[PDB]
């Protein structure tokens, strides 16, 4: 899932580029 | 009988009410960046932390007024797990950018790397302190529950089969017991503490839980999915339940209790086991080994170390 194992890597972000491919970066600053 | 549950909340750490678990947490420490791992000494008022963003793990004295933040250990790149030794006075650690577990003295002072090879992605670490046993995972290529002596001895692997994000790991001491929650394969699992006569608890449907606790005949998790804290019997998995919901972004937990901490005699004594720098607890008697900070030579002798 969108949902990253890891504390930062892909789990907090900025932009959707910081997300693993087809996820988006959600309005509280997580990937989703 | 409940607990009071303390869990990490990145940008807080954060105490419910077990019993009352509808009602507001209150904020033990704030402003907070990535607060990851927790844990407590009791019976020194003290609650640490990791924060992965800062880089470091810092503590707390709790049963004083002032709400101070100490740094402890500082340049961490990925401290993801951490536990308190309250009985030899130590504070262990897994960083898993540097693949590393390593201990040090409360203060943050000798700190001794303990193992550097075949880590990946070490996560979760908790501590049989009378026993002088650690236990930690790994989540990385090859995924593993593992166990040593809290002074750096006999690793074993003691899981490797069936698993694949060992996120959250706690011990029941009453029974002897190992639990462990797998993010990936959605199960929460007991062992015992050589990793034999595994039996499965909650056999699925836990979509993402990353830290386990228990108290009593409850198991306690947070998922990073659900974001709440969720309950269980320890025993068949039934009764399970939400315990507190709506949380920002729940991390590590502990049942927050002395009786989590059991007073034991330190074999260490009142002379530090005559060792000059640590004394760190052992699963062979007499139960201590001496130690020296990184690449510091320990003599013949077994207790001192080269200045
Ligand atoms: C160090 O802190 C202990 C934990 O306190 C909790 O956590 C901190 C962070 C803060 O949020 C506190 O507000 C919070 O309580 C503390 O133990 C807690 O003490 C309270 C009493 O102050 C206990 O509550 C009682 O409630 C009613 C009162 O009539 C009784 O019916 C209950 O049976 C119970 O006595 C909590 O149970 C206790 N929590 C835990 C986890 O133990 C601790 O206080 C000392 O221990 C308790 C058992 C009593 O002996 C108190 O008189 C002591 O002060 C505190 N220690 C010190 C030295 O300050
Ligand atoms: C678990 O309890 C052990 C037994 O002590 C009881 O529990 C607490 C309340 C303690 O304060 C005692 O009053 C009580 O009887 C405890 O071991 C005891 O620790 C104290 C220090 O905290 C030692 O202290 C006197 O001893 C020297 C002797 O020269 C004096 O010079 C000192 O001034 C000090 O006042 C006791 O010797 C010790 N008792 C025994 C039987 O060993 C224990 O503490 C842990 O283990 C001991 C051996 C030390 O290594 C401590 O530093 C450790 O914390 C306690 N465990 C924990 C985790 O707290
Ligand atoms: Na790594
Ligand atoms: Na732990």
């Amino acid at each position: 899932g969108c949902q990253s194992n890891h504390i930062l890597k892909h789990n907090r972000c900025k932009q959707d580029s910081d997300c693993l491919a087809g996820c988006v970066c959600g309005p509280n600053g997580f990937c989703g | 009988s409940a607990p009071l549950l303390l869990y990490a909340n990145r940008r807080d750490l954060r105490l419910v009410d077990a019993t009352n678990g509808k009602e507001n947490a209150t904020i033990v420490v704030g402003g907070l960046e990535d607060a990851a791992a927790v844990d407590f000494v009791f019976s020194h008022g003290l609650i640490y932390w990791s924060d992965v963003s800062e880089e470091a793990i810092k503590r707390t004295e709790f049963n004083k007024t002032e709400s101070v933040q100490n740094v402890v250990v500082s340049g961490l790149l990925s401290p993801d797990g951490l536990a308190c030794d309250w009985l030899g006075e130590k504070l262990y650690w897994t960083d898993s950018e540097t693949n590393r577990i390593e201990v040090s003295n409360l203060d943050g002072s000798l700190r001794k790397v303990l193992f550097w090879q075949e880590l990946d992605q070490p996560r979760a670490i908790a501590l049989d302190p009378s026993s002088g046993f650690m236990y930690w995972t790994d989540w990385g290529e090859v995924p593993k529950i593992e166990r040593a002596g809290m002074d750096g001895s006999s690793r074993f692997i003691i899981i490797n089969s069936e698993i694949y994000w060992p996120n959250g790991l706690t011990l029941d001491y009453e029974e002897q017991k190992l639990y462990w929650a797998d993010a990936k394969l959605n199960f929460i699992h007991k062992s015992n503490l050589d990793g034999t006569n595994r039996q499965a608890v909650v056999k699925g449907s836990l979509p993402h839980p990353f830290a386990l606790t228990l108290f009593e005949d409850i198991l306690y998790w947070t998922d990073w999915s659900t974001h709440s804290i969720l309950a269980c019997n320890k025993y068949t998995g039934e009764g399970l339940r939400e315990i507190h919901s709506d949380i920002f972004s729940p991390m590590d937990i502990h049942a927050f209790s002395q009786q989590r901490q059991p007073n034991a005699t330190n074999p260490c004594g009142i002379d530090n086991g005559g060792c000059s720098h640590l004394c760190l607890m052992s699963p062979v008697k007499p139960f201590y080994q001496c130690a020296c900070p990184t690449g510091v030579k320990l003599l013949e002798n077994g207790k001192t170390c080269k200045d």
